């Protein structure tokens, strides 16, 4: 998945998958992918 | 074994010990390996010293395994005494009622205490769910430095930014002294037509809410919600509360006392049993409180894991880690025009079911200016111009270009009445009432005509959305609605803004 | 008349010294209005006991606020809480005179409860200060799971929020934990280099010794402590360098028994001037109604602004915890706490020493290290980003372009 | 319509902007039961 | 292309309810305000406010 905000299941919380999940939890330090600039991913990363 | 439960109640109640005891003679089998052996008692009045007496004596003479703890008056100090006695007795108390029920917030790791009552953050989810569920996004946020505050904002806050619904939460507004004296005038006269959720003490709620009245906070179109805190005693009510104060409280109205105690010795019960299945036996109750006995005296088995697991014999009372019920008995209640603490909404099993579908305007006071600007608008469903559909099923709100309907559909036909289900209607015609309502500057509660067909005279009565419009039962009408003679006879039309005649369409 | 005020003390000459204050000041103010009797109890060992011996002997004597200490024994596992809830019950104001637990601090369970000293959470602002002094923006928390470290964590986070920053990462562990490794071994891969912890002595303890062996406590390494991480088995195996506070007179009795005292009296003087006074309940049986003014008196007690203290200028803030005391910051130089600073009521000012940071160098650690190592993370896209096994030696065969350059792969 | 069957990639940033388009919704319902895990997956079986 | 958005005439007392939901209702940049000085005075007091 390329990423996107999704409720978990419980106590209804927002959380990215993919690599938007995995750039925000520390996981990966950069996403070098054809990741499309746009306003809801631009909100919690920044973009070159 | 035999599981010994001491039932503390006051003489405030009507209850006696014969019929405490008599409480747990259901003879179904409700202790599979073990049977309970309940032992009343009445105290006049709880005190610290009087209340350490009295359960030091039923934990040395009757050696109880377990305590339902029911007090009447309305002091919050003797849920944390009861508390510190659990952690220096290990015994399993269960606050039911008055005092003891009220919840307080951090307990001691090493006390096994639970009680009947709601939390701060379950009362602000349930108020955010009444936001949700009447399209009450916008709001304000007035808290006081009344303890428990900065929870109650950081959990507001936390559920706005972890939710999909907008919550546009305008401000939020700290009043932590001199409410009338100044510096609190300039915070308050920045909120804006909303929902304004107020966090405060009765005592304090009253001044609150009377510089609010003094500033014009208490229109038609403003919405106070407010915890169990300031709600507190329904039976006293101030004059300052406006009608219309939505609040959320445990509901002592259905949940009624022979009910609760008689919860609690289930949920003592249950965890007995559970103990019993997972580790060997009953472990016996302490000597004494007094004599200093030299011992880590923490028990190798405990009730405080079996708590959380629990299923009496059609509810789920199960408990959290920090002592709150997973699914508290909540009500939701409005100061309706009598002055009289109404209850609206219910909260069960983590939903909550509101009788009012459309909320309804309530006068604030004896001298608020009149609802000229809200209107009751009628609709009838046409494929292009009113199209109706379900909630959104991620954000369980209304989707964008669309606005609320309430369609009034029955049970089943073999019932007479119905429930209005909020569905969201958009199109053509809803479009330009959209526009309207930007321009004309009103406000609207659409809902779907359910008597008739876009109109008809059937022995001089009209149906539809014509029938509606002219008994009276809406405003205006905004559909498919053609310009006819006799309708314009009976109604008022404006100028045609679509041209439809009538037409044949034929297969090619 | 005669206004009884009560103390829980932990020895008999505390409970002496603390007869002597209250008749100084009652000598100050003046007992031609109002004479201030004075009633004391030693601690007990039983904590259903002491909730006896509060309601036998203090409540049943009619007192206006009570002074409670903590035992002469070390063991502190929330002493004053009986106390602070009997005399929750009506009301009655509580001075904790060197009870230091955050727990405290929460007004919705303790009803009625104030101290001269502040509790253990408080010293994040020092830590804050320290972060404005030495330029330190990325940090790594070590709180442990109890209310203690919960509120620690929470005050450190709303002075961040003032500087719109955040903490690196929050390690949370279960008190009493014998391996914490995990958590170390998480803190050790970040970039931060400034470790705050708190937690209590023997966790602090554990903490050290599983640092040590990772070798986190090496140069460019700054941590930050508080008071209980730098006393008792916690500095035994304290890494050198380590940055501690200690508040002046936090373990000083005396002192503490004379200001409280002394603020109590004004404050008694101050409230017996307003109309409908009513006097306290007297004894806990056979009245169950609270204090009338009892709120008032807190009231009072709150906004009272002691003019000379021997531990400094009393102030009590909106939870009723002491404010503006003063922090000397310690570090440890070749096992030995010497103070290179001391935090006043808002700042920190540095003295003649030099500060020696962990690894033994005198000059100031940068607050992190930027990782040159970047975890980068890919998705399979077919024009973009090929993806295909590897070969049984553990790469895959070299192609070539069109053009015969070679293809770079990863 | 019931016949010609459309979709993108699930979790993706067409996905975000066909949801948060206010035009296109109904046939983001179209595509929600259809969308694909991968882009691979989806043009294999457009070729199919 | 004048843009008069509303106008607010305040009859009552400068600071009952009424004059604060007809003073909030102004959402333009211009106010062109007409009183006596001493009306003056309280009306900028509480738009300050
Ligand atoms: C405060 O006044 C009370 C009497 O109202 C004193 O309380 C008794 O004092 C005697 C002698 O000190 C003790 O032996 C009794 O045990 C006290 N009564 C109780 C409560 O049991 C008290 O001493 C006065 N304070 C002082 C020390 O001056
Ligand atoms: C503390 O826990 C950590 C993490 O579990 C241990 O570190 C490794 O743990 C894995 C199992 O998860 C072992 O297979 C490795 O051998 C461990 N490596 C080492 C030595 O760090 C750690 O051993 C634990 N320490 C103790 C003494 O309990
Ligand atoms: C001690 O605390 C005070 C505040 O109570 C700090 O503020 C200084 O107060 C002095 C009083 O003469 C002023 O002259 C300074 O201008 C204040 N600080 C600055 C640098 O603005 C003070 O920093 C603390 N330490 C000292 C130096 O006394
Ligand atoms: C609920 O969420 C958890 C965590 O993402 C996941 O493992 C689980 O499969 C989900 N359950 C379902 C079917 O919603
Ligand atoms: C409760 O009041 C009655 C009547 O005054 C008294 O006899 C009884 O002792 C009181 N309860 C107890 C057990 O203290
Ligand atoms: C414990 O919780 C589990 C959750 O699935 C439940 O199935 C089980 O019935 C519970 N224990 C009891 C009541 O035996
Ligand atoms: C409450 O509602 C949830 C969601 O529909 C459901 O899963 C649960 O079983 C319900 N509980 C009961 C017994 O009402
Ligand atoms: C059941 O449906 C019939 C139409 O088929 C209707 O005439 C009748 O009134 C319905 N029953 C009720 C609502 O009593
Ligand atoms: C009631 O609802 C059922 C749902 O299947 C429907 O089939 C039936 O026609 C309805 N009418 C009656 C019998 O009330
Ligand atoms: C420091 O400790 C780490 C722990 O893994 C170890 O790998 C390393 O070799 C040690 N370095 C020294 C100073 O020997
Ligand atoms: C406590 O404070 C008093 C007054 O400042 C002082 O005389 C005494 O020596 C101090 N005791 C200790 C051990 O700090
Ligand atoms: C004090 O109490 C009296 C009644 O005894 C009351 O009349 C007076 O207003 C009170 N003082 C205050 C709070 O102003
Ligand atoms: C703190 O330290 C100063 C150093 O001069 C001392 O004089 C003063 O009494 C102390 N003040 C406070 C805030 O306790």
């Amino acid at each position: 998945k390329f990423g996107t905000q999704e409720r978990v299941n419980n106590s209804n919380k927002k959380e990215w998958n993919g690599m938007m999940g995995e750039l925000l939890s520390g996981q990966a330090d950069m996403i070098v992918a054809p990741l499309t600039i746009n306003n809801e991913r631009a909100q919690y990363i920044e973009f070159s | 074994p035999a599981l010994n439960i001491a039932v503390l109640l006051g003489h405030s109640h009507d209850v006696t010990e014969r019929e405490l005891r008599n409480l747990w003679g259901p003879e179904q089998a409700t202790g599979l390996p073990l049977d309970v052996n309940v032992v009343a008692l009445l105290m006049n009045r709880t005190d610290p010293k009087s209340l350490i007496t009295h359960v030091c004596d039923l934990m040395s003479g009757a050696r109880i395994h377990g305590l339902v703890f029911g007090d009447d008056t309305d002091q919050e100090a003797v849920a944390q005494m009861l508390d510190f006695i659990s952690s220096q007795t290990f015994i399993p108390i269960l606050g039911i009622h008055g005092g003891a029920s009220m919840i307080m917030a951090d307990k001691d790791p090493t006390s096994t205490f639970f009680q009947f009552g709601a939390s701060i953050q379950q009362q602000a989810t349930v108020m955010l769910k009444i936001m949700q569920d009447y399209d009450w996004h916008v709001f304000s946020l007035v808290t006081t430095i009344f303890p428990g505050y900065r929870d109650f904002i950081s959990f507001i806050k936390t559920t706005v930014d972890n939710s999909f619904v907008g919550w546009d939460m305008q401000n939020v507004i700290t009043l932590d002294t001199s409410f009338e004296d100044a510096k609190t005038q300039v915070q308050l006269k920045k909120i804006h037509s909303s929902v304004i959720l107020l966090y405060c003490s009765k005592d304090e709620a009253v001044l609150i809410l009377s510089e609010a009245r003094s500033l014009g906070l208490t229109g038609y179109d403003f919405f106070w919600i407010v915890p169990s805190l300031v709600s507190g005693n329904t039976e006293l009510i101030p004059k300052e509360f406006p009608s219309g104060l939505i609040s959320v409280s445990y509901d002592d109205w259905d949940y009624s006392l022979e009910a609760r105690v008689r919860d609690g010795l289930g949920i003592l019960t249950t965890a007995a049993s559970s103990m019993l299945e997972k580790f060997s036996y009953i472990p016996e109750a302490k000597a004494s409180c007094y004599g200093q006995a030299e011992k880590p005296e923490t028990p190798l088995h405990t009730l405080h894991q079996f708590m959380v697991n629990v299923t009496w014999d059609g509810k789920d009372l199960s408990f959290t880690e920090e002592g709150y019920q997973v699914h508290p008995r909540l009500v939701v209640i409005v100061l309706n025009k009598d002055r009289e603490w109404e209850k609206v909404g219910k909260w069960e099993n983590q939903t909550l079911s509101l009788r009012h579908a459309v909320w309804p305007r309530y006068k604030s006071f004896s001298d608020c200016e009149p609802d000229d600007n809200h209107l009751s608008i009628v609709t009838l469903e046409e494929a292009p111009f009113v199209i109706v559909e379900d909630i959104d099923p991620l954000t369980e709100t209304c989707v964008r270009n669309t606005v609320p309907c309430r369609k009034f559909v029955k049970i089943n036909n073999s019932t007479n009445e119905g429930m209005n289900v909020k569905k969201c209607c958009k199109g053509f015609c809803i479009d330009i009432l959209k526009k309207l309502s930007r321009t004309v500057k009103f406000t609207y509660d659409l809902y779907l005509v359910t008597n008739g067909k876009h109109g008809k005279k059937v022995n001089n009565v009209w149906n539809g959305m014509i029938g509606e419009v002219v008994y009276q039962r809406a405003v205006m009408a905004v559909g498919s609605l053609t310009i006819n003679e006799e309708r314009s006879e009976v109604v008022d039309f404006s100028v045609p803004f679509v041209e439809t005649g009538i037409s044949v369409m034929v297969s090619r | 008349k005669i206004v009884n005020i009560g103390a829980v003390l932990s020895t008999r000459k505390h409970e002496q010294m603390f007869r002597e204050a209250v008749n100084q000041a009652n000598k100050r103010h003046g007992s031609w209005k109002i004479q201030l009797n004075a009633t004391s109890v030693t601690h007990k060992p039983n904590a259903i006991q002491m909730a006896l011996s509060v309601c036998e002997d203090l409540i049943s004597s009619q007192v206006y606020a009570i002074l409670v200490s903590h035992p002469p024994t070390p063991n502190d596992h929330f002493t004053p809480t009986p106390v602070s809830y009997t005399a929750g019950f009506y009301r009655i104001p509580v001075l904790g005179l060197t009870t230091r637990m955050s727990i405290y601090s929460d007004k919705s369970i303790h009803l009625s409860f104030l101290r001269t000293v502040p509790p253990y959470s408080h010293q994040s602002s020092v830590w804050f200060e320290m972060m404005r002094v030495y330029n330190w923006n990325h940090i790594i928390l070590l709180v442990s799971d109890d209310h203690e470290g919960r509120a620690a964590q929470k005050r450190l986070e709303t002075l961040l929020e003032e500087r719109e920053s955040k903490a690196e990462k929050v390690l949370q562990f279960d008190p009493g934990t014998k391996n914490v490794t995990a958590l170390l071994m998480e803190a050790r891969e970040l970039e931060a280099r400034v470790i705050i912890l708190s937690a209590s002595e023997d966790d602090a303890a554990t903490v050290y010794r599983a640092a040590a062996m990772l070798n986190m406590t090496g140069s460019g390494y700054v941590w930050l402590v508080g008071e209980r991480e730098i006393s008792g088995n916690a500095l035994r195996y304290a890494p050198d360098g380590i940055i501690g506070l200690q508040l002046i007179n936090g373990k000083n009795e005396s002192a503490h028994i004379s200001d409280a005292v002394g603020v109590v009296a004004q404050a008694v003087h101050e409230l017996l001037e307003k109309e409908n006074i009513t006097d306290p309940p007297r004894g806990c049986v056979g009245n169950t109604n609270i204090w009338k003014t009892g709120p008032l008196f807190k009231r009072v007690l709150m906004s009272s602004k002691y003019a000379d203290g021997v531990t400094g200028r009393v102030e009590f803030n909106e939870d009723g915890d002491r404010k503006f005391a003063n922090y000397s910051i310690m570090n440890l130089q070749n096992r030995k706490l010497v103070q290179v600073g001391i935090y006043n009521g808002t700042h920190v000012i540095p003295n003649d020493r030099k500060i020696i940071w962990p690894g033994g160098e005198t000059e100031k650690p940068r607050g992190y290290q930027m990782s040159t190592r970047l975890k980068i993370v890919t998705i399979h896209q077919e024009p973009f980003v090929y993806v295909k096994p590897t070969m049984s030696d553990g790469t895959c065969k070299e192609e070539f372009t069109v053009n015969g350059d070679p293809v770079k792969k990863v | 319509s019931d016949k010609f069957i459309y979709a993108t990639v699930k979790q993706s940033s067409v996905d975000i902007y066909f949801r948060r388009q206010v035009e296109l919704s109904t046939m983001y319902r179209h595509m929600e039961k259809h969308n694909y895990e991968s882009a691979a997956e989806a043009i294999q079986a457009v070729r199919d």
